[PDB]
């Protein structure tokens, strides 16, 4: 008797847990239309038929919807118990007649500020006009870096000589998928490394970023996004990329702790 | 949010016409199992007539 | 045997309705909306790479 | 490439009206099947009354 | 759970229904207006470099 | 400045007749839910007949 109706009992805990994790991935389906408008008017930014005029239009927007994300995170709650801002931490939902079968629930936050929301950005210091061609023997970029994993790599970019700055930018896109490069109004080839795909300070090694001084590492997120300059819309760009990945990663999270407790309903009835 | 904080409401507050009907059936039946059983005890002190007492 | 306080039979048939009833859900709001991955429940990896794309 | 990369996302994340009808009509008549059962079963333990107990 | 009191599969619908119902009346704005900008909402800093050219 | 205001009474003061057809049909089904219980409730009192008295 104690037995059934702890698992009565075990059935609600589970289904309460499936409303939470449900009003959570529900809001972050806002997160992640509103992060993909912000990354389609960072793209339409990054021209270069657009005046300052227009990409301070794009801004405006661009705040805007940035302060959408974190009215989404703050005022998201399930009956007053606040989930996407950070402080639901791990909640552990009791499903089972007897104690100790619990399952651990983790809610993150998605604030734009969130540093999983961003990365690090490192921009070069000598400006390449387009009469810059990468040279014979100074052609070579070396990215010293960690995953996330933890794992260290090595990756190297031969860029081809006769490339110019863009084209330089675009083949270090295609290569490596761990780093985004593009190039801002002065020329300069900056360089995102998502907190979600490596840790620590990337290091510049070879020819190439001995022409290209790399400069210190400043940490980006969505909240601090500024279109206003070809270089910011482009970075931007990048960093929305990186949040899209995390609020992806969470709802995956979310959506395959429901699955679960979806099978745990199952086995409690049976 | 407006859904599923209704869902939520329903697994809570609403009820579940499936197992309430059944459980009315069940305290029918009851009903009607102790209202024989106490027509049958209430004969059991008239045996006691039948003690010529 | 037959008895009155509990039915399997009634818990049995209660358990496949709200199955049925699940899947119903499901499939309104698949119609509804005309996406089959309408959360990371319905497809996790399959949500992703559909964002991606 | 929005062409392919649309008929991708299509394939991925669209819903295919033809097997979803399919699929609701299939619950809908589970859901008749399991409440005509469960409506069945509720009156099992009548069957008790039926012995004047 | 077969409850009366909270329709989650029609609170639904009517969202998707909403949501088609917006698309239907900005696609036949864009169609007699002839202008896919007719507003700052549909593209703000579009609306600003068309109306300088 | 006419769509505009009457965009706004529409919200204000038109019926969403989406959400009104269930509201409805939810009322009908909790009073044909209140009229069938009120019945089998009338004859709880049948029960003292049953006890010889």
């Amino acid at each position: 008797n104690v037995q059934s109706r702890g698992l009565d009992v075990a059935v609600r805990n589970a289904n309460d847990g499936i409303s939470i994790a449900q009003t959570a991935e529900g809001a972050m389906n806002e997160t992640t239309n509103i992060l993909q408008r912000m990354r389609d008017l960072s793209l339409q930014s990054a021209n270069g038929s657009n005046s300052k005029s227009e990409r301070v239009a794009i801004q405006e927007e661009i705040t805007a919807l940035n302060d959408e994300l974190n009215r989404i995170a703050e005022t998201t709650s399930f009956g007053g118990n606040k989930l996407l801002n950070g402080t639901f931490s791990t909640k552990s939902f009791q499903i089972g007649a007897d104690n100790g079968e619990a399952v651990m629930l983790t809610l993150k936050d998605m604030r734009s500020d969130n540093r999983m929301m961003g990365g690090t950005s490192y921009v070069a210091a000598e400006g390449k006009d387009k009469d810059w061609k990468v040279q014979a023997g100074a052609n070579d970029i070396t990215f010293t870096l960690k995953d996330i994993d933890g794992n260290d790599q090595t990756i190297t970019v031969n860029a081809k000589e006769g490339d110019d700055i863009e084209e330089v930018a675009t083949y270090i896109n295609g290569q490596t998928d761990m780093v985004k490069a593009s190039v801002n109004e002065k020329g300069q080839l900056q360089i995102f490394a998502g907190n979600n795909k490596v840790t620590g300070d990337v290091a510049f090694s070879g020819g190439l970023a001995g022409a290209l001084n790399m400069q210190a590492g400043t940490a980006e997120t969505v909240d601090t996004i500024d279109v206003t300059s070809v270089g910011g819309a482009q970075q931007s760009v990048a960093v929305i990329d990186s949040a899209l990945k995390y609020v992806d990663s969470h709802r995956a999270e979310l959506g395959a702790f429901q699955n679960r407790f979806n099978h745990a309903i199952s086995n409690l009835d049976n | 949010i407006n859904e599923n904080v209704n869902a939520s409401k329903s697994r809570i507050k609403d009820t579940d016409f499936a197992k309430e009907t059944t459980a009315l059936t069940k305290s029918q039946i009851l009903s009607q199992a102790s209202s024989s059983v106490l027509a049958q005890a209430k004969q059991a002190p008239n045996a006691a007539l039948s003690l010529l007492g | 045997a037959v008895n009155v306080n509990t039915n399997v039979a009634a818990m049995t048939a209660q358990r496949y309705l709200t199955g049925a009833t699940n899947a119903q859900q499901t499939s309104m709001e698949r119609l509804s909306s005309g996406f089959k991955i309408n959360s990371a429940k319905d497809d996790a990896a399959g949500l992703q790479i559909s964002n991606r794309l």
